[PDB]
RNA sequence: UUUUAUAUAUAUAUAAUAAGGAAAAGUAUUUAUAAGAA
């Protein structure tokens, strides 16, 4: 299906109809032998401007 | 019993000096292991000034004196892994399948051969002194090893329960 | 008190009613004593796991609820019943650790636990002699100090000693203990009997004969090995105890009431062992001689045949239907057996030990004579009663009447007895006996006693019999038929490697890699 | 459920064994209670009792938020033949690196393979696995086909 | 040689086996049921919410 | 019956088949018989 | 020697006295044809069997 | 411990009393495998 992620809005209103969403995933680091999280910031489309910083959203 | 059954193998043979005012005095240190190959082993040490033969002689008697029974699993290996620290040597020793060789450090090889430990795989970390390796080897063999029977009785359980389940 | 009586009647519903009643309506929860009684309940119903859970809770809840020496004695009894000696030893260590004070019962129960655990190499983990030795040591530690005694403990002590005597195959000690116990019981009862001795001789002997002592003596007989050496022989305290008891038995025999013990300190041959086994069994069956059932005459046979002819042919018409006529015959035979001979000493357990004596001693003739004289097959009895039903409603008839008469001497063949006879066939390598027994077991499956049991018990017993057949065909060397029995019932029975270890070994000796592979796949498909 | 509290408990039992104390205490939490019960059922601990910080409870006490702060679980330690039954106790899953194994890798661990640099099960050893907030022996966890986090190793 | 152990100790690749029917058939009801079942929206969701 | 292994029994059957054929054609020679009898007497004889 | 090293099987096979497990070090050679001839007493040497 | 008894002001100090005892025979595959020397 279409890729779906759960994230947290970080920047909103700096842009027009666009927000930044912090997305966290789980990955196994063999080198340190740890299931650690990795972060990335997605530029995401907000239409209707219904997004505010600190919202938990699905992208 | 003692001569016919026990086997002696020298482990360490060396010259140690004690430089006195007049000159360098040199004596002979010998460390030996005596084991019947059937679950009894001991270590001995000797120090002699005039000839190494006397050092090995006293070492043989001392090894005979400290001869002790050694726990053994199936009369071929250690009961479980032994991780032991002795005065700077780190011995990690693992029991092994029947037919597995003595894939260990040489000093441990003679000790196991004397004591009847057929099967073992181990590594020596930190310092690798043969003296300390041998001493720590015997100590970890006797202190750091517990028989399955003894463990079960201490836990008040039958051997059938404590024995591991087979998985594949 | 409620829980006490409920235990004595073994009423689970009454336990639930009383406990729930108190908790619901009275705010009363069981204390340490009531929880100990609950543990005794669970032990009575053979529910060991619940008893251990209750014991754990007694420790957990509070120090008032914390177990004391009485609960520890009960738990030691549970260990005995489960033949769990490591846990019994660990418990004894706990009583010492928690500073709880042992009593006489603690030592006696530990001795009994060790004696029972030493029965087989399998249950003893290969330390049987050591366990019997340790039980004796615990009895010595008892003998050292006064502790707290109980009126019953003395009896148990004797039993405990006999246990250690019985499982070690010490015939002479078992004989000495049996004689001393029976003599003291008889003299105590006769000295303290209100009525005249003669008239109440039946009641006196019925009180005197404790079936547990008989069973332990016959177990001592069955484990006879001439090359065996008693564990109690080695020690100085042990040899002194043996010497004292044997001297007392000897003196008592040298000095009314009589027992048929042969006039010898020890039995050195199998034949004498069989003779004494028959002697003591016959004495017990006769209530010590009060009942003269076992002795017979052709006069008695003919007269009893006539009497039961009259009785049965009269009762036949009266019954409404064949089922009711069976019920009447059942009631008659059952009550007849009890009046004939003591019920307690004559049962499945003592009979099992008695028939086990020759099997261990390796005499076929004595075993078959005993089996025929003291056993009857259910289906044969039912066929005989059907035959007599058709005979009366509408020498073989004399034979059937004599059969229903001789039922007073017999007990039905249960599954366990059939398995014992199968073991006899294995030991003696008699193919005819094996064929007879697995024919009779197949017939017995049809009779109502088998179908009365629960399906899991039926399947477990059938699995046991299949395993016994596999062992027989293995030892006879007919490997193909053993593999056939395993393969045919693979789904119905769970076959474990513990069952087929003998077969796997004996196949690997000849290197039948095909048969080994198929058998191992059956076992380990899992 | 803190692995920190469980680690503190493990070190406390080790220290209590080394100095040969018969009775000691641990925090009264369900993780600690399940841990103590699993150690006790396997014979490592002599007994479990309820209590307070001062000591074991004389009479039964209900557990409420009022007294929860001072509640403690008193474990009695076993010493047999001048040796400690609970000789050593370790945490396999550290709070940093937590080890959640599927059933196949638990079978591998029980069968002698080293998975995620975990030294496999030893004969006289005990390994505990938490699955869906229940602690249980690794063998039982495999028996119930339950995926879980491997927690600790008491030998 | 090590990686081959992952695939049954097989060195070399066959071309990936093709599918005669590229899409599920009508008679294969289960795929239709999953396809025409209610679409979940939430923490684990697949479509835009009602007002979004 | 004879305390032997199955593969040894099968090998015995095959070898006795070959022996039967050779005896039928008398392909065995006096030297071969002498060697057979010599070697047979150098080893212990199996008992059933 | 460099051929024996390749032929050498580090994993051996075994089916109260002690099993001599490590005498099977050279059991891999026993299936070679020339060794079979020598063991069958069909040759006075392995080279003669060759 | 618990239950009651006296006395004193539902409670307190004293005295007595305690229900937890059961017996039975027979019922392998163990797995992966890490050596140092000068």
């Amino acid at each position: 299906a279409r890729q779906n992620f759960l994230g947290l809005v970080v920047s909103q209103g700096k842009m027009q109809k666009t927000v930044k969403v912090r997305v966290e995933t789980k990955v196994f680091n063999k080198k340190i032998n740890k299931e650690l999280f990795h972060r990335r910031d997605y530029l995401v489309h907000d239409e209707g401007e219904i997004s505010r910083e600190g919202d938990l959203v699905r992208i | 019993y003692i001569t016919r059954k026990l086997t002696m193998k020298p482990l360490v043979m060396k010259r140690v000096s004690n430089q006195t005012g007049k000159g360098k005095i040199a004596s002979f240190y010998a460390l030996v292991v005596v084991g019947d190959k059937n679950g009894m082993v001991g270590l001995g040490e000797g120090k002699s000034r005039e000839e190494m033969s006397k050092a090995i002689f006293k070492a043989h008697w001392d090894a005979v004196r400290n001869l002790k029974e050694i726990p053994r699993y199936e009369n071929r290996t250690i009961y479980g892994d032994i991780d032991f620290r002795y005065h700077g040597v780190k011995l990690h020793l693992r029991s092994a399948k029947p037919g597995f060789g003595l894939r260990v450090n040489h000093v441990i090889f003679e000790i196991c051969e004397c004591a009847g430990i057929k099967d073992l795989s181990g590594k020596v970390y930190k310092s690798r002194n043969d003296m300390n390796i041998a001493k720590g080897t015997i100590e970890a063999f006797t202190k750091a090893q517990k028989t399955l029977d003894e463990v079960a009785l201490g836990r008040g359980k039958k051997l059938v329960d404590v024995r591991k389940v087979y998985y594949s | 008190n409620c829980l006490k009586y409920s235990t004595k009647c073994s009423s689970f519903h009454d336990m639930d009613y009383f406990i729930t009643k108190f908790r619901d309506d009275y705010g009363i929860t069981p204390n340490k004593q009531n929880l100990t009684t609950v543990i005794q309940f669970y032990s009575r119903k053979e529910m060991t796991k619940q008893a251990w859970n209750t014991f754990d809770t007694m420790k957990f809840l509070s120090t008032k609820h914390f177990p004391d020496i009485c609960t520890y004695n009960t738990m030691l009894r549970i260990c005995e019943k489960e033949r769990n000696f490591p846990k019994a030893l660990d418990l004894f260590q706990e009583i010492q650790d928690h500073n709880i004070k042992p009593t006489t019962n603690t030592y006696i129960m530990m001795a009994r636990v060790l004696a029972s655990s030493s029965s087989n190499a399998v249950v003893s983990e290969g330390k049987s002699d050591s366990l019997r030795l340790l039980g004796w040591k615990y009895l010595h530690e008892l003998e050292d100090k006064n502790l707290y005694r109980h009126k019953k403990d003395d009896l148990n002590l004797f039993l405990a000693m006999m246990a250690l005597a019985a499982f070690d195959g010490d015939i002479e000690l078992s004989r000495a203990l049996y004689y001393l116990f029976i003599a003291k019981k008889y003299k105590t009862l006769c000295a303290n009997w209100k009525g005249n001795i003669l008239v109440d001789q039946d009641t006196i002997w019925k009180s005197t004969l404790m079936p547990e002592m008989l069973n332990y003596l016959m177990l001592a007989y069955a484990r006879f090995d001439p090359r065996n050496l008693p564990v109690l022989s080695g020690y100085e305290k042990g040899i002194e105890l043996r010497r004292k008891f044997l001297r007392e038995f000897d003196s008592s025999m040298r000095l009314k009431f009589k027992l048929p013990f042969l006039p010898i300190s020890d039995l050195n041959s199998e034949a004498q062992v069989l003779a004494e086994s028959n002697a003591i069994w016959s004495f017990n069956m006769e209530n010590g001689g009060t009942r003269n059932t076992l002795t017979s005459s052709n006069e008695a046979a003919l007269e009893d045949i006539k009497k039961y002819r009259q009785l049965l042919d009269s009762f036949a018409q009266e019954a409404e239907d064949f089922n009711e006529f069976k019920f009447k015959v059942m009631y008659e035979v059952t009550k007849m057996q009890r009046e004939s001979i003591n019920v307690n000493v004559f049962n499945k357990i003592s009979l099992h030990t008695y028939l086990s004596i020759p099997i261990n001693l390796k005499q076929q003739k004595e075993f078959l004579r005993r089996l025929t004289f003291f056993t009857f097959q259910q289906h044969e009895f039912e066929a005989v009663i059907k035959r007599l039903y058709e005979g009366y409603r509408n020498n073989l008839i004399m034979h059937d009447i004599w059969y229903i008469t001789c039922l007073r001497h017999k007990i039905m063949m249960d599954t366990t007895l059939y398995e014992l006879v199968m073991k006899a066939a294995i030991e003696f390598q008699n193919e005819d006996l094996a064929k007879k027994v697995w024919n009779d077991r197949g017939k017995f499956r049809t009779t109502v006693p088998f179908l009365k049991m629960d399906q899991r018990i039926r399947i477990a017993k059938d699995q046991k019999f299949a395993h016994l057949m596999v062992e027989f065909f293995t030892k006879q060397g007919k490997y193909s038929d053993a593999i056939a029995i395993i393969l045919s019932s693979k789904n119905r029975f769970n076959w474990t490697y513990s069952m087929v270890r003998n077969l796997h070994k004996a196949l690997e000796e000849i290197e039948d890699r095909n048969s080994v592979e198929i058998l191992l796949d059956v076992v380990n498909k899992k | 459920m803190s692995l920190v509290k469980l680690a503190n408990t493990c070190a406390h039992l080790q220290n209590c064994s080394k100095v040969r104390v018969a009775l000691t205490s641990i925090p009264y939490t369900k993780l600690q209670l399940q841990f103590a019960y699993n150690l006790y059922q396997q014979g490592f601990l002599s007994s479990l009792q309820k209590g307070s910080t001062m000591g074991p409870d004389k009479d039964f006490v209900e557990v409420t938020p009022d007294n929860i702060s001072t509640r403690r679980l008193w474990v009695g330690l076993k010493y047999r033949d001048n040796k400690p039954v609970l000789s050593s106790c370790k945490l396999i899953s550290k709070p940093n690196s937590r080890i959640h194994l599927p059933m196949e890798d638990m079978k591998k661990l029980c069968s002698g393979v080293t998975i995620r640099n975990i030294k496999p099960l030893q004969p006289g050893e005990l390994i505990l696995v938490r699955a869906h907030n229940n602690i249980m022996d690794i063998n039982e966890a495999i028996s119930k086909k339950l995926d879980g986090e491997v927690l600790c190793r008491v030998k | 040689g090590k990686g081959a152990a992952k695939y049954g100790f097989k060195s070399g690749v066959f071309p990936t086996t093709r599918s005669i029917l590229k899409s599920p058939t009508t008679k294969q009801t289960d795929i239709i049921n999953k396809v025409k079942s209610p679409k979940p929206k939430g923490v684990l969701g697949i479509g835009y919410a009602k007002g979004v | 019956k004879y305390g032997l292994k199955i593969p040894r029994v099968e090998a015995i059957v095959k070898l006795v088949s070959v022996e039967n054929s050779w005896n039928r054609r008398n392909r065995v020679s006096s030297d071969l018989k002498t060697m057979d009898e010599t070697l047979y007497r150098m080893f212990p004889v199996f008992d059933s | 020697e460099k051929r024996w090293q390749t032929v050498f099987k580090p994993k051996l096979d075994s089916v109260i006295k002690e099993t001599p497990f490590l005498l099977q070090t050279f059991a891999v050679l026993e299936k070679r044809l020339d060794f079979a001839l020598f063991r069958a007493m069909f040759a006075s040497s392995v080279r003669q069997a060759r």
